[PDB]
């Protein structure tokens, strides 16, 4: 059975009778006449498996697949899509925590997307089994997938986002500087640290509380001795303008007097034979809520809403791959004695094969819908905020599936601090970004503490982490329990100042970042982007991975080595050196001139802190507050009256003055090559003319 | 439950229960102190054959010491184990190592205070790991004696600590010279040849170290009959070139029917609970170990050393004295040698 | 700390501050004026252990210790007291299912009992560690034990029973012929089998339903397909005057929609860390009720009562050591691939070390009170009958502890059919019997089916099982699922007839057996007894184990060999050959003359079915219905008016006639040597005289 529908450049291919992990709404399912061969696809139904094949040319680029510890162009590898606790992951390790079964093909400069809506162990063999083919194996007898027409990569993502869901719009503080640790406690220490941070000039948006705050790792509880007075803690942090984000795992402790266990009864996951699935997690013996069920989701939303009502500002969902330790602990109990070294098989931390769920009333095996578990947990958590009539929503998740962008930010998990990790993190966050998950980041400074030798805790590396993530949507410092204290206030003055300046620079650019966040929630455009996103027609761009675009205008080439400068590859077009004003011609390699290699492309408008503004060339931009700014030859129009403090204009042609709304003329000062500044400090009713 | 606190020139001796110290440190002018555990900022708990001592830990407080640790000098955020062990090819962040100095110094508000726990057992120093705002010390004994050493300077703490445990001996100036060593240099003629080339090319060599290859079958206090037939000649040659000779000396006595040290040491070796001698494995093969905790064993060993020194040997290099023993490891290897498996190096 | 109290020949020795598994009332306990040394005991308190020593002479006999697969005289062995699922146990295997920490010493013909009231892993080293000593090790820092004065073994048991509890008085049908299997189903087959049994002449008192009747092994449920009409099955059996006994395990299935799991919440066993103890049993993932708690016991009584209200007549408590399979299954999951044999460790089936209970409000470790678990479960079950206003109580238990006799019968578990087992079973039931548990039996025909080679399913052996248990209190045939059908109706006529006659003979003697049961419930005297119980002064008796006394008058020497006749050792005194009437002088060895070697000692009164009555010599005897019968020189008195059918009088002196109540005379007939019969068939107001 084969059925193909088309609508707004999206082809829905149905094989057999699919039972999707989740159903995505189609504006109008219209039958199509397109055949598989016209789509260039071959399909085969075998032993409870569907194999989809596409040819792969030598110059063809394959991108996407979400969170992968590999080069952005995915060719020559067989990828496994299965959420798993990757542990202290290294590069080239697969799979990881998130599974986005989407890849985009760019052939002859034209982009086409392929999204397979199956949350099972989907295999993407990209030119590995067969050098000239992309072979996708879905371990189900039926499946529904989508061919998403471009031609621009941005077109594919817009359509894909329209299909799976627009990213939610988080509050501006969610993009601020977050401090975290595993863990900060007792409560007085939390406030003490925040005070020192603020006193020394660090603007802390929020603090994350890890599992040590709970009573015996029991969800929705406060440790009786470390957090005797949660209300006082919460009031103190708010009194200091700091948000509080609490970690919340997915394991419900099997405890006779633990409320959530008693109220959740009936809504937990079971195993084939009918009993509850009892496993092991932080709380010890635990059961897990079957988030695929509506009643379970409603029950959880209520617990979340109840938890949020104390004044908790955000929810940090962890271990939601979902992860379980019963098998690993089991092996360790039997071979505990034996003086032998075990093989760390990460797949051992997933749910066992006999676990079942109830999806849309139907009983299904865990392995068929596994990857969507975090999606539904995030969905229920999001609902918790709605229940609390909370407009400012912040949810962080470790695992995910297509559509996770509707409800949460995603961070790259337990990374290991090292110079190589700087490059790895870039690939990870860009991989997620190009796959529909815009709000991402990594642990600044690396998560791993000191439990193994290959951990680099040097301070210059720490500074480079802060610099690397300068424009990442999620900016958080997090460290394992046995790691050294990485808060900037514990650094020698020399390094402390560097971090301080970097953080201040991020806040200076926050208005731009948040405007891009708005763009992401409206159009589904990622905030940070690999260079090939803006210049997909240039093959060279698919090999550049130590550089990234911030929005459509800013190019950042972070220094990911011990050098004082680096080589920077510039795409086609003119680029303005933010720091020295030099304008260089694109499609060239230059040496950086500042510790933070930043460049603006001809045709940019960047909103800065304090209502500052930078305009270079012609383009149209929408600020986070809905104000649209359009620049032309010699005029800057505004969709509505807005206050403007300083205005910076980069131009190869001299600028002598500007006129506000055809009346007040303002003097312009040339601060450096190609750079002209004007102190406007006033509301502009509608336009500015340059002369 | 017993708790007694003594004071003396800035040193508080805290006694929990009825301690039996690894070694007793003289504290002459000791007088009863009226300082309470609370004024000292300490909390103590006696449990199942364990003593737990707690101190608060502030965010800016610095914790240093603990001797030989493969970690950052400020010890915070780690649970350290104090247990001498052959660390093998150690890497950073590996713990424990070869040496155990149960002493840490706290520097709070610029003021230094020392804490020395006189227990040679497997003492645990949990520095802000278990509890972020606490330093928890666990001594696996039902009793213990420790010292709070007042500063205020770090140097003050070390002066008092040194006064308590013993002043460093004053070695000769040549001990700080350039020493060449290898595992090992031999035969004897090669040792002299190397020293000559070194001196001829302008390198001032203070001394040469001789590793285990100089012994006969790794037997302590013996010379390999073929590599070192003329020890007297070797020694005179090095001394004529003004070079000192330092010989390695392990702690294992070979269980050999005709090996003199084994026969003369009989009665002074370590035993096991059941009464037999503790027979293990070391370089010489099957070996027993002298019970250095006994005064008479110490006397017997000093004699051996003195005699060894009388040949003209200038220094003693004590190795493997954690003390280390390979019987357990070799045992595992003998039983699971067949299995194409990878043993975990514990 | 040491304290000694005394009361009516019982010394209570208290070491330290004991926390007994259960507290036994001691009436007028007064401070004792007998020291430890006068008691011949030495005590030592060490590392959480109490060691009690007593000397042991060469001729001294040590008996008791309950269910042990060893010779009745316990010398030269170190016994472990720890309830454990023994599996397919063999002789000399220790420990087994039941733990009665009581042993009796017989020195110079004088008996003295020693009862250590600890349900922990008590060790009884009887002349093994030290040839001349009995060393008892209690793994607790404190303990209470009792020195029970004799001088007769019966005196010790009376006092011991008074202390720990008199055996309950079960209904007469509980001693009838019971058929059982693992399992009989569906319900129509159960009735069909009962019909064939009755139609062919077998009087079946009750049928036992094993775990196959439950729905997925869930307690208190009926299999929807095998037992769709439980109410109909119950009425059909009752219409046939057959009782229904249902097995009930101790595992509560961890099931979201399983009522007992939901209502029992809060009353289950936990582990040290606070979570519920989740293990593995028949239902799969399971939790266990903490029977040490009073509220758990009331909850269980309610479920039992509710279960009894359908018309179920008895409760068969199994796996209550308590047994758990989580460790065993864990080992198989991890070392499954390996082609090696696992060492069969029965201790692996006990509860793990981190399990805890709440005894009298105090939290305690499982290992300290383990053995009393079945005692409390039986207690709660008994309470279930009281709650149902059920006066006829029948409870069968596999495991036990001192005091278990208050509430249940005990059978010897999963025995293996073989000729050697005949002797083993005798030692087992007599061991229990001499240790205060009167109502015992073994599976007639052996439990093991055909899962290993060393199983003897020959028919002549089966007959010998029926013959062996002829006078055992509990008479049940039970077989494993894969065993051949052992019901008599499936046997060739030759063997079927033999079983039929044996069963008929048991019913003929039932009135005597039940009278002894009454005696047991009133005085604590065991029903079946090893010969040394009646002749403790004769050392020879401690080596005779293939013979047993039924009550005080009948001696039975079952044929436990392939031979047609055996040698029978007769104790001091005169003995009457029940089948041929010959009278032999005691303290001799004779050859048997019938397949069922039965002898009556001089001075016996035996009530038989149909009001028959045998009288030999002078003695007194209370029949189960309170009617006392006293025989003297030439007169038989009756405590009240009773009906007598046939009267058999054994005597070396000729009897010509009897006079009933001084008036009516009845002719007597000498049927065989020493045997005179008189057909009375009438009521007897008060006495009979013989001429």
């Amino acid at each position: 059975i084969l059925k193909i529908y088309e609508n707004k450049g999206v082809y829905k291919v149905v094989i057999g009778e699919p039972f999707p992990p989740i159903e995505f709404p189609l504006e109008q399912k219209i039958s199509s006449n397109k055949s598989l061969s016209e789509l260039g696809l071959t399909i085969v139904q075998q032993g409870n498996k569907v194999i989809v094949e596409k040819s792969l040319d030598l110059k063809e680029h394959i991108i996407g697949l979400g969170e992968k510890a590999f080069e952005l162009d995915r060719k020559r590898k067989r990828y496994v899509m299965y959420n798993v606790d990757a542990g202290a992951y290294k590069k080239y390790q697969d799979p990881l925590y998130v599974s986005i079964p989407l890849f985009i093909s760019v052939k002859d400069g034209v982009a086409t997307g392929y999204f397979f809506n199956s949350a099972s162990k989907v295999i993407f063999d990209v030119g590995l089994e067969e050098y000239d083919k992309v072979i996708v194996t879905i371990p189900e007898d039926s499946v529904e997938f989508y061919v998403i027409e471009g031609p621009r990569i941005e077109d594919v993502l817009e359509k894909y986002t329209e299909l799976t869901g627009k990213p939610f719009l988080p509050p501006m503080w969610a993009f601020g500087y977050m401090i975290s640790r595993y863990s900060y406690y007792p409560q007085d220490k939390v406030v003490e640290l925040v005070d020192i941070m603020q006193k020394e000039g660090f603007r802390v948006a929020g603090v994350f509380l890890d599992i040590h705050y709970m009573d015996s790792y029991k969800l929705f509880t406060w440790h009786p001795y470390r957090f005797p007075e949660p209300k006082k803690l919460i009031d103190e942090l708010h009194k200091r303008n700091v948000k509080l984000i609490t970690i919340v795992d997915h394991g419900i402790r099997v405890d006779q007097n633990y409320s959530p266990f008693l109220s959740g009864m009936g809504k937990f996951c079971e195993i084939e034979s009918g009993e509850l699935f009892v496993g092991k997690m932080w709380p010890g013996t635990t059961v897990y809520p079957d988030f695929f069920r509506e009643d379970t989701r409603e029950w959880w939303a209520g617990l979340i809403s109840e938890w949020l009502s104390q004044g908790v500002d955000g929810i940090w969902l962890d271990m939601n791959e979902p992860t379980d330790f019963s098998r690993a602990i089991e092996i360790r109990d039997v071979l505990s004695s034996l003086p032998v070294q075990f093989r760390d098989d990460r797949l051992v931390t997933t749910f066992p094969d006999n676990v079942v769920h109830y999806l849309r009333g139907k009983r299904v095996k865990h392995e068929k819908v596994r990857n969507a578990y975090p999606l539904y947990e995030a969905m229920a958590t999001f609902k918790g905020f709605r229940t609390s009539h909370r407009n400012e929503i912040f949810i962080l998740s470790r695992a995910g599936y297509a559509g996770i962008q509707r409800y949460a930010f995603i961070w790259t998990g337990d990374n290991t601090p090292s110079w190589d990790d700087l490059k790895l993190q870039l690939q990870l966050v860009l991989g997620l970004s190009i796959s529909g998950v815009p709000f991402v980041g990594c642990d600044i400074g690396g998560f791993q503490g000191r439990n193994f030798a290959e951990i680099d805790n040097s301070m210059d590396l720490l500074v480079k982490y802060y610099a690397l993530a300068l424009f990442f949507p999620f900016y958080r410092s997090h460290k394992a329990t046995d790691g050294i204290d990485t808060e900037p206030v514990f650094l020698p003055d020399y390094y402390k100042e560097k971090v301080k300046e970097i953080v201040e620079l991020r806040y200076k650019f926050l208005p731009y970042i948040y405007s891009l966040a708005l763009e992401a929630s409206e159009k589904g455009h990622p905030v940070i982007r690999p260079l090939f996103y803006e210049f997909q027609d240039d093959d060279d761009m698919y090999r550049i991975e130590d550089e990234y675009m911030v929005g459509k205008y800013l190019l950042y080439a972070p220094i990911v080595s011990k050098e004082e400068s680096r080589l920077v590859t510039l795409p086609r077009g003119k680029w303005y050196n933010y720091w020295n004003g030099e304008i260089i011609n694109g499609k060239s390699v230059v040496k950086s001139t500042h510790e933070l290699p930043i460049y603006l492309r001809e045709g940019s408008i960047i909103p800065l802190e304090g209502d500052e503004l930078i305009v270079y060339g012609e383009t149209s931009f929408k600020r986070y507050d809905n104000a649209e700014i359009t620049s032309s030859s010699n005029e800057i129009k505004f969709s509505r009256e807005i206050y403007v403090s300083k205005l910076t204009i980069t131009s190869e042609k001299p600028v002598s003055k500007i006129i506000v709304d055809d009346s007040k003329e303002i003097q312009v000062e040339k601060t450096m090559q190609n750079t002209y500044v004007a102190k406007i400090n006033q509301k502009i009713r509608g336009k500015i003319n340059l002369e | 439950r017993i708790l007694k606190i003594y004071e003396n020139k800035g040193v508080y001796k805290v006694v929990i229960g009825e301690p039996f110290p690894p070694i007793e440190f003289p504290l002459e002018q000791k007088i009863s102190s009226n300082k309470s555990l609370s004024e000292l900022g300490l909390t103590i708990v006696q449990q199942g054959n364990k003593v737990i001592v707690e101190k608060s830990l502030d965010l800016k407080e610095h914790i240093i010491g603990l001797g030989e640790k493969a970690f950052e000098l400020d010890r915070k955020r780690k649970r350290y184990v104090m247990y001498n062990v052959d660390a093998g090819a150690y890497k950073k962040y590996q713990d424990p190592l070869y040496v155990s100095i149960p002493l840490f110094i706290s520097v709070k508000d610029g003021v230094a205070t020392g804490y020395f726990f006189n227990s040679a057992s497997k003492v645990i120093f949990d520095v802000g790991l278990e509890e972020y705002d606490k330093v928890i010390v666990t001594i696996p004994e039902d009793s213990v004696e420790f010292y709070v050493i007042e500063g205020p300077r770090i140097e003050d703490v070390l002066e008092k600590y040194t006064e308590l445990t013993g002043k460093p001996f004053l070695p000769p100036m040549w001990a700080f010279g350039y020493m060449i060593s290898r595992y090992s240099y031999y035969p004897q003629d090669k040792v002299v040849e190397l020293v000559d080339i070194m001196q001829k090319e302008g390198f001032r060599v203070a001394g040469v170290f001789l590793d285990i290859h100089y012994m006969d079958s790794y037997k302590l206090f013996t010379w390999h009959p073929y590599r070192f037939p003329e020890p007297k000649k070797l020694i005179d040659e090095l001394h004529k070139r003004n070079v000192k000779l330092i010989t390695i000396v392990d702690h294992g006595i070979r269980v050999d029917q005709n090996y003199s040290p084994f026969l003369s040491g009989m009665g002074k070796f370590c035993e096991i609970e059941s009464g037999e001698l503790f027979v293990g494995k070391m370089w010489p093969g099957t070996t027993v170990y002298p019970d250095f905790f006994r005064e008479d064993t110490r006397e017997w060993w000093a004699g051996l050393i003195s005699e060894w020194l009388s040949q003209g040997v200038d220094g003693i290099w004590l190795d493997m004295n954690e003390p280390t023993d390979f019987s357990r490891a070799i045992e595992i290897r003998d039983v699971l040698s067949s299995l194409p498996v990878q043993f975990r190096d514990d």
